[PDB]
């Protein structure tokens, strides 16, 4: 069970810590810093399926 | 006398001309509605539509990323560990970096194009509008990509 | 190209029947002239002869219902002419005042077998009128005739 | 496109109980026909009645009683694709009567549609009819397109389909779009059933359509369902009896507004799904919190079910009871609320710049039906 948890954790983590566009040097200044919207893992686990 | 008060013959030109007026007003209603929504869409803007189609063609790499070894192989605890970690990272992180690089390149091209045309400066208002909604385009693309990532996971 | 609905099909079928009980059936050039006399055109010999000659699929002359219907379908889709346009604007006017109101436009629509709505009438007034007076006088009506004849 | 410089798109509103096919630039779809596929019930009993592969549309309702009326599209989801190829065969050769290769195809899809659904259209359409290009759009997106908007939720509801489709900056959010099979078909079925309650025969397909139209004119949604119970039971004003020239003087009491109220109190028919107001409220709360400000303040109604008098008031108040009070509720029910799918499809296809977004025939031949993904949004 814990190794299944580890592999699903790897799935979620490598779906989560991609370098987001809203973080890079040439795109935050177009908005006012950090925009509002959806987070990968947040919606991943918000989908109850 | 028999054909003098037939409804259609009484109504011949009245109906035809009034219907011409009617359909003219319908078609101009349609024209203004079409125009006032056409200046509300990414597809209308020639700076936005083709690179958007390119993004459509390029994002299809999200769908092809198995974030784990999705096979029922005869693993051990440790064997499961190393093979699942390998399929977790070694065959996915390159895809993450590649999609990030291509998206940043495309959006940098769009922003540089519109802003350098603004520096160079009818179509003036259109270019200014594109420069303004640069951010909206970027945010919408980012949200499309995060939706794709969520679906893939 | 004005297509014929069920209403107009019935009316034209009865009109063509309105010529021959004697059993001939094949209506004639003078009877077609009477038809557009009821239509209030400027019926002269040239229109009659040319139109019947060019619609006669073999040169019948005494036109039957098929080619008669085809001919009037062509005529309806063809361009209008100004003298009967003015006569039909006098038809338009319920009081021959030269103007059309919102209710006048509604009754004009309902004269055709076409029941309509109010929003249509306000949009017609706003478009074709120059001061939204609910009175489409002569110059406004001829202006909208130009716009809708430049199709 | 819409003109003939680039051939006008075959705009087809693929609804749940009514399909509207036509050309862009026009406002009335040239092929208006139900979403049923009539097929011959038998072969040795209808000799001379025109046995065909399948009757389509009004022809599907020609022998409306003695045909196996197979439903291709039920509540938005298409159940069979051999139906569409027969729909299309009767469309481009018996409804539009123009060769499909002449013009590109525009089809409307119910939101939250599986991938194989779209791909099978692309697979079939090219192999049989062999169009050089087309593009499949979303039913709700074009409904917003007719309404002149590109950002905000769309409540499109045909016969059976109902999709609350929050759209931000032009993107409909599938994580947020909520599917709902509760629509006018179920309500008419309720009005079908509750006319038994007053002793008036309603069991046939002919009575099915008569009740359907009666619902589209008389069945007005109750703004606050409790007082209509009071008024209908404390007075006969709502206990109205409507005349039909067929010889059946039908009485509906609280039955009038009970038929459309199910959009907001589904539990009376036994339906446990969240009502269209709840479905709208839950769907937008799946989005980003900030964009809900203009999402709840963009409610546009469309589809066959939206032929309901007094609907806008009940929409806004119920959403107001659900959504935050400070956050605005713009419930819009324009007169195009049944043609909005096709009108917006004609509007979208009439865009001049929209004339390279189409998929070339060679593109499908190389990349298969998945070419839609390379040009989807």
């Amino acid at each position: 069970l814990d190794e299944l948890n580890n592999m699903m954790e790897g799935i979620i983590a490598l779906a989560q810590q991609a370098p987001r566009l809203i973080f890079m040097r040439a795109f935050t200044q177009y908005f006012e810093g950090k925009p509002s919207g959806l987070n990968p893992a947040s919606v991943i686990r918000a989908s109850p399926y | 006398d028999l054909i003098s008060a037939i409804g259609f013959f009484r109504n011949y030109l009245t109906g035809r001309c009034f219907r011409r007026w009617l359909k003219a007003v319908r078609q101009k209603n349609f024209n203004k509605v079409r125009s006032k929504i056409q200046d509300s869409l990414f597809l209308a803007k020639p700076t936005f539509c083709p690179h958007l189609v390119e993004i459509f063609a390029a994002v299809d790499e999200i769908r092809n990323t198995p974030f784990a070894s999705n096979n029922q192989q005869l693993y051990l605890l440790q064997d499961y560990a190393e093979l699942q970690v390998s399929t977790r990272e070694h065959k996915a992180k390159p895809a993450l970096e590649a999609i990030v690089e291509k998206v940043q390149k495309v959006l940098e091209r769009v922003c540089r194009e519109v802003q350098k045309q603004a520096r160079l400066y009818q179509n003036f208002a259109r270019v200014m509008r594109e420069v303004t909604m640069l951010g909206a385009f970027i945010r919408l693309a980012d949200y499309l990509f995060v939706e794709g990532v969520i679906s893939r996971a | 190209r004005v297509g014929l609905t069920e209403e107009q099909k019935q009316e034209i079928r009865e009109a063509f029947d309105l010529f021959d009980t004697d059993g001939s059936g094949t209506i004639d050039a003078k009877e077609l002239k009477v038809a557009m006399r009821a239509l209030g055109f400027e019926p002269k010999k040239e229109e009659i002869k040319k139109m019947i000659s060019e619609i006669d699929k073999d040169g019948s002359g005494t036109i039957d219902f098929e080619e008669f219907l085809t001919m009037m379908t062509a005529k309806m889709g063809e361009r209008d002419s100004r003298e009967e346009i003015l006569k039909a604007f006098r038809l338009f006017d319920d009081d021959n005042s030269g103007t059309i109101t919102i209710k006048d436009l509604r009754r004009v629509a309902k004269e055709l077998g076409e029941n309509l709505t109010e929003e249509e009438l306000q949009e017609m007034i706003a478009e074709a009128d120059r001061n939204d007076d609910n009175e489409i006088d002569e110059d406004e009506f001829i202006r909208i005739m130009k716009k809708t004849s430049l199709f | 496109m819409a003109d003939e410089g680039e051939v006008s798109a075959l705009v087809c509103d693929n609804g749940s109980g009514m399909v509207k096919a036509g050309f862009a630039g026009d406002d009335a779809p040239r092929a208006v026909f139900p979403s049923i596929v009539g097929r011959p019930r038998h072969t040795g009993v209808m000799v001379g009645m025109g046995q065909k592969d399948s009757y389509v549309g009004d022809e599907a309702q020609s022998k409306r009683g003695i045909l196996t009326l197979r439903y291709p599209i039920e509540h938005g989801i298409v159940t069979n694709w051999d139906d569409m190829e027969k729909i299309w065969h009767h469309t481009f050769f018996n409804e539009l009567r123009v060769a499909p290769e002449e013009h590109p195809v525009l089809l409307t899809e119910a939101p939250l549609n599986p991938k194989a659904n779209r791909e099978k259209m692309t697979q079939i359409m090219f192999e049989t009819f062999n169009v050089p290009a087309m593009y499949v759009a979303i039913q709700a997106v074009l409904s917003l397109y007719a309404s002149g908007r590109t950002t905000g939720i769309v409540l499109d509801s045909g016969d059976g389909v109902t999709h609350t489709v929050p759209i931000y900056e032009g993107y409909a959010l599938p994580h947020a779009i909520l599917r709902l099979d509760l629509a006018g078909r179920d309500l008419t079925d309720y009005l079908m059933k509750i006319l038994m309650e007053r002793g008036y025969s309603f069991t046939t397909t002919a009575e099915r359509e008569i009740v359907r139209d009666i619902k589209e004119k008389l069945c007005y949604v109750a703004l606050d369902f409790e007082q209509e119970m009071a008024t209908a039971l404390s007075s006969s004003a709502l206990e109205k009896t409507y005349e039909l020239p067929d010889g059946q003087m039908i009485t509906i009491g609280n039955e009038r507004f009970r038929c459309p109220e199910v959009l907001f109190n589904p539990n009376m028919i036994g339906m446990e799904a969240v009502g269209i107001h709840d479905t709208t409220f839950n769907s937008i709360m799946k989005c980003d919190v900030d964009i809900r400000k203009d999402l709840y303040n963009n409610i546009v109604l469309s589809g066959g079910t939206t032929m309901f008098p007094g609907i806008a008031d009940r929409m806004s108040k119920e959403i107001t009871a659900l959504a935050p009070s400070a956050m605005k509720i713009k419930v819009v029910a324009p007169p195009e609320r049944k043609y909005s799918v096709w009108i917006g499809g004609s509007i979208l296809a009439s865009l001049s710049t929209f004339q390279q977004m189409w998929i070339a025939k060679s593109e499908y031949d190389e990349s298969g039906p998945s070419i839609v993904h390379r040009k989807c949004f």
